[PDB]
């Protein structure tokens, strides 16, 4: 009985400690992710001891580079360093991969269309036309104004519950369906019109 | 840029080399000077 | 220096027509003509005029500029004099000549101290550079800082400019010994941790290099012993990323390392852990890393002395127990068990009473950790602790607040517990 | 140019100030202190030996 | 329309600059230094130490999850994990002692 009481007390103390240990590990997960990102940057990008700085080059959006580099330099200066980071541009004959900016609703359609590939930094983007073309064609194959209402209603609940849906996980097929709620709603509206 | 940054590094390396030589120079100079001073001090004992 | 150059710009930009003031009798007419020649010594060197070759002509002009008290008039000449000592082409020799001639040195002394803050900084810079007992006397607790620093900022506006004057004195050992008699040492330790400057390393590096020279002087070593937060000032310098700034803090610490003070730093500030943290910190200089290894070696010798005190139960006697590395370490703990049991655990029994009631929960926790070491080596030692009521206190102490007290008490409760039931 | 040349000159100034004012100054002052101490450390022993010889005489 | 950007982040704030850049994120990392392997490389040894710390933190998190917990920093996490492991070992030893004593009590009562 004494040994069981001691074991119970030790287990209770361990659980009480783990209650805060898990809370600390919650933020430690993001800390470890940031450390891993910095480690990948260090192992991938070299540095100059003569410059006593980490230097390199990489692709960046011109619009983003208009403010991101300045913000990084300002943060480096605010980090009590003797001098902030650089913001110089670089040029090369190679064509870096690039992605067009994705909106909150256009993201799903853009991802669906991009499953065939990508293009140059500012080349043709068939996603712009197909964002409405696919609803403009998939409606005909299912044109019946008694079921399109049902499809829209089913999509509508997903859009409404999006606040809770974004947090709670679901089935893999269910998650894939919820990923394109706006596209599903647009297709349902087109089908209702058809 | 890179060449401009390299000049500061070369100057720093030259200053480092000068500082490194300064140690031996000062050590030898002080040794000789204090040998003369110690000889004078020992001569004072004779007086 | 850029900081010297920015102050030198403010003066040489603004122009001063001496000959008008000379007619008013503010300045000598010959001196007014000399002041223009001294500034244009470089132009004379370009013309290859014989005037440029002669140091005395510039030195006489420098003496007239030094005599002027108004900051603007003096600066338009003092900045030229500072440029002259810096530039070989214009009045390179005059600076050495001014010190050599008694009258020119006296004129710099008149310019020194009481002067416009920009001029006082400029005057207290040429006088400081060799190219002096009087300069050492001019140094005082207020110093040129009463004008070079943020108070009366004018153009110099910087404690570091005043610190640069102090750094110049550090070079003469007797002057540093004289500066040790002067106060402001406590202010200097906080000031050495300057955090705001165009270059972070520049703000503290000038103070750091001087501190290494200060360590060498024995009277200044006595002043250093009085100074507190020395580990904190070194820790802030270690926190500064520049390897050289940290290395100067480390070089000063190594040169003035007192085994007792270093042991105190190891016991309270974890100086040995800081040496490991020095390896953790990136260091460009090989010497800085070599010094950190040297610091651990010296810390290890201090730890051996601490181990003898732990066996002696010196802390037990004072009732002023503290964590220290050897007591926690198992090999030292195994020898300590017998030492703690001096006679029927008599030394341990005093510790058990201290564990039951301690001035701090952490102090009781330190006693509980030591009790866990002794209990592991000998079961009978725990029985004596139960008689002292230390064992009864441990169970309540696990419930008691404080992370150190709760963790140590939980270990003590489990340590007894493992043995009661097999 | 512009920000790039400003960063270049800032890097040059920072490097020269860190290597010269912070590090090279440390080596120079350490060398000076060693010069002060080391040979006097033997001058003391030489003086003691001279005193012993004078006592014998 | 992206483009190349070349910059230098001083070692005095290289970690801070990397953290600030990762707060928002604009430019993908390069791959020039990747040919040197996790063996030293530019800072892969430091990356190796960070990876070891992350592995220790992951082991601690897995232990906490096994315990039903709810979710210098690396050193603190390792110390907490060691304390939890010691507490679990003490509890297991006490439970084993209780089981042995209960078995002995049952045998003695039957005898």
């Amino acid at each position: 009985s004494e040994l069981k009481t001691t074991l119970d007390a030790g287990l209770l103390h361990r659980g009480n400690l783990l209650q805060t240990i898990g809370d600390q590990f919650e933020q430690w997960n993001l800390l470890v992710k940031r450390e891993k990102s910095i480690y990948h940057t260090l192992n991938m990008l070299s540095l100059d001891v003569t410059k006593k700085c980490l230097v390199g080059e990489g692709w960046s959006p011109v619009f983003a580079t208009k403010q991101i580099q300045d913000a990084l330099e300002r943060a480096a200066f605010d980090s009590n360093s003797q001098v902030g980071a650089i913001f110089q541009v670089l040029h090369t004959k190679e064509s870096p991969p690039t992605y067009f900016r994705t909106n909150k609703f256009t993201s799903a359609f853009q991802e669906i269309v991009d499953a065939y590939g990508v293009a140059k930094y500012r080349e043709a983007n068939p996603g712009v036309f197909t964002i409405v073309t696919f609803p403009f064609l998939f409606a005909v194959m299912f044109g019946d104004w008694g079921h399109g209402i049902c499809l829209l209603l089913g999509t509508l609940v997903l859009i409404v519950r999006e606040k809770k849906l974004a947090s709670q996980k679901l089935d893999d097929i269910t998650d894939m369906t919820f990923g394109g709620r706006y596209v599903i709603l647009m297709m349902a509206l087109f089908s209702i019109y058809t | 840029g890179i060449q401009q940054l390299l000049a500061a590094e070369q100057e720093a390396q030259h200053i480092v080399a000068a500082a490194r030589n300064a140690k031996m120079a000062r050590l030898r100079q002080a040794k000789e000077e204090a040998e003369r001073e110690i000889a004078e001090h020992r001569a004072q004992v004779e007086r | 220096m850029d900081h010297a150059e920015l102050t030198t710009e403010q003066v040489l930009k603004r122009d001063i027509p001496w000959e008008t003031y000379m007619t008013t009798k503010l300045i000598s007419g010959t001196g007014l003509q000399l002041l223009r020649r001294y500034d244009n010594r470089s132009e004379s060197h370009r013309a290859q005029l014989l005037d440029d070759d002669g140091p005395s002509y510039v030195r006489v002009f420098v003496s007239i500029l030094r005599d002027i008290y108004k900051e603007e008039t003096v600066e338009y000449v003092l900045a030229l004099i500072d440029e002259m000592l810096t530039a070989n082409p214009k009045r390179a020799r005059l600076f050495h000549d001014k010190s050599l001639a008694s009258e020119d040195t006296y004129e710099p002394f008149l310019r020194l101290l009481w002067k416009g803050n920009w001029f006082i900084q400029e005057k207290s810079c040429k006088i400081l550079a060799s190219i002096t007992t009087i300069d050492d006397v001019l140094k005082l607790l207020v110093e040129w800082l009463c004008a070079q620093l943020k108070k009366p900022s004018h153009p110099s506006r910087g404690v570091p400019v005043a610190i640069n004057c102090l750094a110049a004195l550090l070079k003469e050992p007797m002057v540093r010994s004289s500066f040790v008699q002067a106060d402001g040492v406590k202010l200097l330790t906080p000031l050495i941790s300057p955090a705001s400057t165009q270059q972070s390393i520049q703000l503290l590096y000038e103070t750091c290099l001087c501190v290494w020279l200060l360590s060498y002087y024995e009277p200044a070593v006595e002043y250093l012993a009085t100074t507190r937060t020395l580990p904190r000032l070194i820790d802030v310098v270690k926190s500064s990323t520049k390897e050289k700034v940290v290395r100067v803090v480390v070089l000063i610490l190594r040169n003035l390392l007192p085994k007792g003070n270093f042991a105190a730093q190891m016991i309270d500030l974890g100086l040995p852990q800081v040496v490991q943290s020095l390896k953790a910190q990136a260091w460009s200089d090989e010497d800085l890393l070599e010094g950190l290894n040297q610091l651990e070696e010296g810390l290890k010798d201090n730890i051996k002395r601490l181990s003898s005190f732990d066996k002696y139960k010196q802390e037990v006697l004072l009732g002023h127990l503290d964590w220290s590395p050897m007591h926690k370490d198992p090999l030292f703990w195994r020898d300590n068990i017998t030492n703690f049991e001096e006679n029927d655990f008599q030394i341990l029994r005093v510790l058990l009473t201290i564990l039951d009631t301690s001035s701090d929960p952490r102090a009781l926790a330190v006693a509980c950790f030591d009790l866990s070491q002794f209990i592991q080596y000998h079961p009978a030692g725990r029985v004596i602790v139960t008689d002292l009521k230390a064992k009864e206190r441990v169970m309540k102490l696990m419930n008691h607040e404080n992370t150190e007290v709760t963790k140590s008490a939980l270990l003590c409760i489990q340590r007894l517990f493992l043995g009661a039931k097999y | 140019n512009d920000a790039d040349v400003s960063k270049q000159i800032q890097q040059m100034v920072r490097f020269i100030r860190q290597e010269a004012e912070e590090k090279a100054n440390e080596i120079s002052v350490s060398a000076e202190e060693e010069f002060n101490i080391e040979k006097l450390q033997l001058v003391e022993a030489e003086k003691k030996k001279i005193r012993q010889e004078y006592e014998r005489k | 329309p992206m483009q190349l950007v070349q910059i230098i982040i001083p070692i005095e704030s290289a970690h801070l600059t990397v953290s600030y850049l990762g707060e928002l994120g604009l430019l993908q990392f390069k791959d020039l230094n990747s040919e040197k392997s996790p063996f030293q490389r530019t800072y892969a040894a430091q990356i190796k130490k960070c990876a070891e710390m992350a592995r220790k933190l992951r082991f601690f998190k897995e232990q906490m999850l096994k315990a039903g917990i709810l979710s210098d920093l690396e050193v603190k996490l390792g110390d907490l994990e060691a304390e939890l492991v010691e507490i679990n070992a003490n509890g297991d030893k006490l439970q084993r002692a209780h089981s042995e004593l209960v078995e002995y009590k049952l045998v003695l009562q039957k005898a």
